[PDB]
């Protein structure tokens, strides 16, 4: 099994996720953006 | 244009440009060398410093063959360096019998009534 | 030819000094404000 | 007023100029003219050889 | 090769070059979250 | 008033009838010099060697061309990067012979053309209007100044730029082909893109406007004599135009706004040219477009061929004929 | 009537996919951005690569013989090129065969010597060229004694 | 002899465009 | 060693970049978390050193 | 010359004679409008209205 590409992925999916749901907490704290 | 001495003196990057580069070192002094079976000339330099061309002239009432002085077109390409050839004597004579070294140098030169004539200066064989 | 050499050289730092001095000639006064 | 203001702040720029001139003295065993007429020159070791081209 | 210690890491490490193009995204995320006023 | 009062005043004067300005101390006499030197060069100049193989090309018209196949020819390979003016040939009768006239016109061409930008600028300046006409004329000089200069800068000689005349740019245009694959460019891709949508939105909005015309000649008249001059009337329909191109193809596309309609045609031309300059000055450093050959394998390991290759078999045939003496070596690397 | 051979990049590969250790099969690669194995068989680095490594130092001291000949018929060019032409070796030589830190200390002195007439080749004054040449032989015939 | 025709017809359009920037046919705001 | 303190370096790392600009883009949460998100800087940059230390010490070991 | 590697570019104490002058002569007269005139900030967005 790679494991790189299995690791790989998920961390594309990881720092995606992570940048964008700021955008959605802080609109559902509705706060000053 | 000065001794062989002075430009080997000369680092390349302070001669790039100058001109130097054709122009044949200078000799001080008179003596002789008398060669020995064996020997033979190394830095053949060899610079033309006046080309003339064959043509038809116009002058008093009569038109004939004789040579202009011309101008080169090639900027600074028409020398040439390093030839080397064993020197030998057979009947008393000195004989260089060239065999090796830039011994071509493809110039261009433009004629009075703007013909260009091109030639190879060889000293080849 | 280096007659010429100076002759271009007259007339090059010439329209090129003009331009310096145009420009610190208040030209952000050269408006059709004021 | 203002000459004894020009005064004074030679006074106080000289001082440290000839500590300057003290110092460059030792530092190399010439003087100014040689230093400085020495450091516009293109030493003979970096500058070109000459003007050799042919005017034909 | 990253260090034999940090050699774990090597996909996460694969990331990171591409994460400041995707700040200048969220520039464009976060109008359309405050919907391009 | 000092006599630099009536200059400065006279220089920045926009009663005059071509406006000179500071930037026009800079181009009317570069761009003089170089017109001149230019249909001089075109008639009357004796032929050059582009490769510096010593054989000469004639480009002039005096010496048996046309007005297609006359062209000012670049320097010479010989000289190369070298700023070759008139004094430092030895006669010139050799300026001539070497390419000179080539380095006298392009360097005089894009000084006053880039000097022709500030001068669009300044006098925007001096009328106060806004002020971003020139930045759409930095396309062209951005597309010429690749051309003459940088590409010359990375390949290293300036007989490697374009040369002056009809025949000649199709030579330049060949070579390119071959050594660099232009048309599989995407920076290539995108200003073709901005030339063919470019004359698309001026063909659209042309006929756009002159559809909606309003009223005001006759039938015996031109149209054209329905707008005087000057007016404060809107010479056409803007609804007309847009109820008319609404239902041409979408309603919430082909939008209203004629004020942000001609920045739409402000753009796509001028950044579509912006980036073939640098699509041209990228492969000036050699960094060529899609290579695609052999790369479609079968199960066994044979190449299948697609279009990429017949079009890289072009490139083959301008790759072993261009300057085809001046290669001794079996690369072409220079 | 296909099933053809879809290779997900975790399923199979024959030619085409890039799998970056599948295909290897536990030939195990120096990392997985790579296909060679790392460094383990079929080179000893301290096998006989050291004739050639002693032969660069037999040949340096012979081309820094020739160095106060090319000072004295004042030929710059030839101490700056000679000084280039065969001894670029010598760095990959000394600094690959220095193994202690007395070595390396006794080529950080021969370097630092062969570096100083350079510089005086380049200022053109003979008297440095030829007295750090005499500091460069002895720290040559001091270094290649420490074996 | 045709060399002829080309600079004629070059100066010609270079005479042509003369005339169309300094004797053209002003605009009046009238 | 190493490779479990760097582990826990990126974790906590994931919540600073969340949580950190969340609350400083509200107007009311930072005066009133600022020291729960001292404790996690001065963490932070503690095991940084934590870390360096331990590539100083097992290189040259 | 040609790559000689000059400072803006020169051979000669003639041409030295030439930009020294030619930049100075039409120095000169940019001094006739703007000599005995100095102070007078302004601290505006480029205004320097004076005149
Ligand atoms: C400031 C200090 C800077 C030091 C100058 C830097 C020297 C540059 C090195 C390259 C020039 C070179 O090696 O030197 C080349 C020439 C040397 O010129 C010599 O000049 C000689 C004098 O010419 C004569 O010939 C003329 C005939 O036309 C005149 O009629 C008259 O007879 C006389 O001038 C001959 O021409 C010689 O052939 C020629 O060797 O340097 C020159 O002249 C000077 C070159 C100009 C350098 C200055 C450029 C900067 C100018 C702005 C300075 C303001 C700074 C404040
Ligand atoms: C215009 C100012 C100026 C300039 C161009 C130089 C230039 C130089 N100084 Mg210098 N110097 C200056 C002011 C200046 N100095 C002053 C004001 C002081 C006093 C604090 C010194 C003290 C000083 C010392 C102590 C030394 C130099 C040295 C040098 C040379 C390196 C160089 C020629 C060094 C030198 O002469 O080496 C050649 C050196 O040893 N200078
Ligand atoms: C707007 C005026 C203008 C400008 C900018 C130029 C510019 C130029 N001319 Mg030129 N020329 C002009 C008017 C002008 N010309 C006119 C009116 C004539 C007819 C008499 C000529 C006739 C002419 C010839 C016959 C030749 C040139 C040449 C040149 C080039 C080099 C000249 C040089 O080294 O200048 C030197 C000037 C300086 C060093 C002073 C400028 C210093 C300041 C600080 C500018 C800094 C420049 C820096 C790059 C930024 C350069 C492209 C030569 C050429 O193109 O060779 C290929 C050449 O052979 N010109
Ligand atoms: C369908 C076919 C097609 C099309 C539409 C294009 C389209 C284009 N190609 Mg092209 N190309 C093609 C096929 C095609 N290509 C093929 C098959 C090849 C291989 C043979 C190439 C090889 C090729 C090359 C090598 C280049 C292009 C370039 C270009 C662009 C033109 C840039 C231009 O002239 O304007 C830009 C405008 C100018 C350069 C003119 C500047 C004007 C100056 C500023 C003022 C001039 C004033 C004048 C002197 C006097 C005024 C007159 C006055 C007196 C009245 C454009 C995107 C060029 C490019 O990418 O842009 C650099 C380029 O270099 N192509
Ligand atoms: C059926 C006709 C047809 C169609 C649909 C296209 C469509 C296209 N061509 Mg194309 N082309 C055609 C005929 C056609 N062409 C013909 C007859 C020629 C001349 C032989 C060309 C020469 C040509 C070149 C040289 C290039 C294209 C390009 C393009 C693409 C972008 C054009 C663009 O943005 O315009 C703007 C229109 C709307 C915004 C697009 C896929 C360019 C491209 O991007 O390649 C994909 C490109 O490089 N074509
Ligand atoms: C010799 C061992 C040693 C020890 C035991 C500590 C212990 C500590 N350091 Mg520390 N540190 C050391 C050496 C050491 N340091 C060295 C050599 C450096 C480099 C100069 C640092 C640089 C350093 C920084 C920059 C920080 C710490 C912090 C801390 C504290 C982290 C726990 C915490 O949040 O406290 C909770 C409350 C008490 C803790 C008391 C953090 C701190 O001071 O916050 C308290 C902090 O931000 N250390
Ligand atoms: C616990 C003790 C300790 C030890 C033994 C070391 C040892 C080392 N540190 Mg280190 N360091 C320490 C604590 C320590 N550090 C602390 C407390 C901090 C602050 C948090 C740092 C911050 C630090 C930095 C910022 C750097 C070092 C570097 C280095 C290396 C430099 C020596 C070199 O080039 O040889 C060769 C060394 C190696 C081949 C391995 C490293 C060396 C292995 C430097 C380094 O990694 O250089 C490559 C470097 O840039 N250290
Ligand atoms: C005080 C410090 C600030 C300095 C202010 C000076 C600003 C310029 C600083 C950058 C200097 C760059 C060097 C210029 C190179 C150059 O002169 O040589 C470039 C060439 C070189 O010239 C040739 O060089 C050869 C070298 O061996 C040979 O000597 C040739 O004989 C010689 O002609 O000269 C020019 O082309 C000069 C530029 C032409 C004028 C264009 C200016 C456009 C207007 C700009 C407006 C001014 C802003
Ligand atoms: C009746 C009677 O008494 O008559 C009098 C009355 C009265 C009023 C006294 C008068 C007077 C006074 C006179 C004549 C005064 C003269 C004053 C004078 C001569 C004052 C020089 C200062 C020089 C300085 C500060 C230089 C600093 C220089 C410094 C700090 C440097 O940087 C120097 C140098 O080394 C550096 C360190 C590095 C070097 O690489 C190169 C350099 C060059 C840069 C009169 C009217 O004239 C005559
Ligand atoms: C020229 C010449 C010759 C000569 C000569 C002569 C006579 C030369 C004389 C030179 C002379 C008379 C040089 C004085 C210097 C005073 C200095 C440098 C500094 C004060 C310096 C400082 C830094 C001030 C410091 C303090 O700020 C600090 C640090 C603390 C503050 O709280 C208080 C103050 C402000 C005080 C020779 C020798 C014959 C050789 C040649 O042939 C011809
Ligand atoms: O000149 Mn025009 O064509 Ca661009 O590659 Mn190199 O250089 Mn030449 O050869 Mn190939
Ligand atoms: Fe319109």
């Amino acid at each position: 099994d790679t494991r790189l590409l299995v690791i790989a992925a998920p961390v594309l999916v990881a720092a995606s996720w992570a940048l964008f749901n700021i955008g959605r907490l802080a609109i559902q704290q509705i706060q000053r953006l | 244009a000065l001794t062989k001495s002075q430009i080997n003196e000369l680092s390349y990057l302070q001669v790039k440009g100058t001109g130097l580069a054709n122009r044949c070192a200078e000799v001080v002094g008179e003596d002789s060398i008398k060669p020995k079976p064996g020997a033979k000339l190394v830095d053949m330099c060899i610079e033309p410093k006046a080309w003339a061309v064959e043509e038809e002239v116009g002058k008093a009432g009569k038109t004939e063959k004789k040579f202009v002085n011309s101008k080169v077109m090639t900027r600074q390409t028409y020398t040439l360096d390093a030839i080397e050839g064993p020197i030998t004597v057979d009947g008393g004579k000195i004989t260089f019998s060239e065999k090796e070294g830039i011994d071509y140098a493809a110039t261009t030169v433009q004629l009075p009534g703007g013909e260009r004539v091109p030639f190879l200066f060889t000293v080849k064989d | 030819m280096l007659t010429l050499k100076i002759l271009v050289y007259t007339t090059v730092i010439f329209f090129v000094s003009l331009f310096i001095f145009g420009f610190l000639s208040s030209d952000p006064s050269r408006n059709p404000n004021r | 007023e203002e000459k004894r203001l020009q005064e004074l702040k030679h006074c106080r720029l000289a001082m440290i100029g000839v500590f300057g001139l003290w110092a460059q003295a030792q530092a190399s065993g010439v003087g100014v003219t040689e230093q400085i007429g020495a450091a516009l020159t293109t030493p003979d070791y970096y500058a070109k050889a000459g003007y050799f081209l042919p005017e034909g | 090769k990253l260090p034999e210690a940090y050699a774990f890491l090597n996909p996460i490490v694969d990331v990171m070059p591409v994460i400041p193009v995707l700040f200048f995204l969220l520039a464009f995320v976060w109008q359309a979250a405050v919907s391009f006023r | 008033v000092s006599l630099w009062e009536r200059f400065c005043a006279w220089i920045t004067s926009t009663e005059n009838r071509l406006y000179i300005g500071w930037f026009g101390c800079l181009m009317f006499p570069t761009l003089l010099t170089a017109t001149s030197c230019f249909i001089i060069a075109f008639i009357a100049a004796p032929p050059v060697d582009i490769d510096g193989i010593r054989e000469p090309v004639s480009g002039s018209l005096l010496y048996g061309n046309n007005i297609i196949s006359g062209a000012v020819v670049p320097s010479s390979n010989a000289i190369g990067m070298h700023f070759y003016p008139i004094w430092e040939a030895a006669s010139v009768d050799e300026w001539l012979y070497n390419g000179g006239p080539y380095q006298l016109i392009v360097l005089h061409f894009l000084l006053g053309v880039s000097a022709y930008m500030g001068r669009e600028w300044e006098l925007s300046y001096r009328l106060g209007m806004r002020p971003w006409i020139f930045v759409a004329f930095s396309a062209p000089v951005a597309a010429a100044s690749a051309v003459f200069l940088v590409y010359p800068i990375g390949q290293g000689s300036f007989s490697d730029g374009m040369p002056l005349g009809i025949s000649g740019t199709f030579n330049f245009m060949l070579v390119f082909q071959a050594e660099h694959n232009i048309l599989m460019h995407p920076f290539h891709m995108a200003g073709v893109a901005g030339v063919f949508g470019g004359s698309l939105f001026s063909a659209m909005h042309g006929s756009l406007v002159t559809s909606s015309l309003i009223r005001e000649t006759t039938e015996n008249e031109s149209t054209n004599y329905g707008y005087k001059f000057g007016q404060e009337e809107e010479t056409y329909n803007i609804v007309a135009a847009h109820g008319y191109f609404g239902r041409l193809i979408f309603q919430y596309a082909s939008f209203n706004n004629s004020r942000a309609l001609h920045f739409f045609l402000a753009l796509w031309p001028v950044v579509g040219i912006w980036i073939t300059a640098m699509g041209i000055s990228t492969m000036a450093f050699n960094l060529n477009g899609f290579n695609f050959n052999q790369s479609v394998v079968d199960s066994q390991g044979r190449v299948i061929n697609t279009w990429a290759d017949i079009l890289n078999r072009a490139n083959l045939g301008i790759e072993v004929m261009h300057e085809r003496n001046a290669h001794n070596f079996p690369l072409d690397l220079a | 009537s296909v099933f053809g051979l879809i290779g997900d990049g975790t399923s199979y590969s024959e030619g085409a996919a890039y799998g970056t250790d599948q295909a290897d099969k536990l030939y195990s690669p120096y990392s997985v951005y790579s296909p060679e194995g790392e460094k383990s068989l079929y080179k000893p680095d301290s096998a006989e690569y050291l004739a050639r490594k002693k032969a660069v130092l037999a040949e340096t001291k012979n081309r820094l013989q020739k160095i106060p000949g090319y000072v004295d018929k004042k030929e710059w060019f030839n101490v700056k090129d000679e000084l280039t032409r065969y001894m670029y070796e010598t760095r990959g030589a000394v600094r690959s065969l220095s193994s202690s830190v007395t070595q390396k200390e006794k080529a950080e002195v021969f370097f630092r010597a062969l570096e100083d007439t350079y510089g005086a080749a380049t200022l053109k004054k003979g008297d440095a060229v030829k007295a750090s040449n005499d500091k460069a032989i002895a720290a040559l015939d001091a270094f290649t004694a420490t074996l | 002899m045709e060399a002829l025709v080309y600079t004629f017809l070059l100066i010609g359009t270079l005479m042509v465009i003369f005339f169309a920037v300094f004797f053209r046919e002003t605009p009046r705001i009238l | 060693m190493i490779t479990a303190l760097t582990a826990l370096f990126v974790l906590v790392s994931l919540a600073l970049v969340v949580t950190v600009p969340v609350a400083l883009a509200t107007p009311g949460e930072w005066e009133t978390s600022k020291d729960q998100f001292n404790k996690i800087f001065q963490l932070w940059v503690g095991l940084v050193v934590a870390i360096a230390t331990a590539d100083g010490i097992s290189t040259a070991i | 010359n040609a790559r000689f590697a000059n400072g803006k570019p020169q051979s000669i104490e003639a041409k030295y004679i030439m930009r020294s002058p030619a930049e100075w002569d039409r120095f000169m007269r940019f001094m006739d409008r703007y000599a005995e005139a100095n102070g007078l900030g302004f601290s505006s967005x480029x205004x320097x209205x004076x005149x």
